[PDB]
């Protein structure tokens, strides 16, 4: 089982760090660092719906609606 | 929107590129390099210390 | 209500024999001995038999909780 605890124990510490800086690089210009740092855990964790939700956030305010 | 658009006719001749196997690299091609949280700040970190000093 | 009323008393207090022809016959036995023939029977009947889920923390709990991976 100890598996599963790592594995489940390192998910909340990158993701609530994502959920910590995306907002905060996002404010302050830095669409290159945030755009990168998005599109790894989008594929590394491809269903996660709340890392589609502060991508939509980063190209709205980059004007790119479509 | 509405200016002189570059190649995207029909130039006489018929032309492809579909070719997939070579199409898999084509569309790598224009990805950012993929930082990983703890990668992002400690290169953050380090251009911010070592520059300002 | 009486089976929670049953809890109040002292567990020391509390002993059950299920009457039995063997209990009979084997006069003398520890009574942990015939305890699993029918009323854990019922102690696993009775959750099981009704069985609802199919809402959220089933349709929720199960297959958001599976879909998330490395």
């Amino acid at each position: 089982e100890a598996v599963d605890e790592s594995n489940r124990q390192q998910d909340e510490r990158e993701l609530d760090l994502v959920r910590s800086t995306i907002p905060k690089l996002l404010s302050r210009q830095q669409f290159s660092d945030a755009e990168s740092l998005l599109e790894y855990y989008l594929d590394a964790f491809p269903s996660r719906a709340e890392l589609y939700i502060l991508a939509a956030d980063l190209n709205l305010e980059q004007k790119k609606f479509s | 929107r509405y200016a002189y658009p570059e190649g995207q006719f029909s130039p006489g001749y018929y032309v492809k590129a579909a070719d997939i196997d070579e199409k898999r690299q084509a569309i790598l091609q224009a990805r950012p390099p993929r930082m990983s949280v703890f990668e992002f700040q400690e290169k953050m970190r380090q251009l911010k210390l070592a520059k300002a000093r | 209500r009486n089976s929670f009323i049953r809890s109040l008393r002292s567990p020391a207090r509390r002993r059950y024999r299920p009457e039995d022809s063997f209990s009979q016959t084997l006069w003398c036995l520890p009574d942990a001995f015939f305890y699993d023939t029918f009323h854990t029977h019922g102690r696993i009947i009775q959750p099981d038999a009704l069985h609802d889920a199919l809402l959220a923390h089933h349709k929720r709990r199960i297959e958001a909780a599976a879909m998330t991976r490395r």
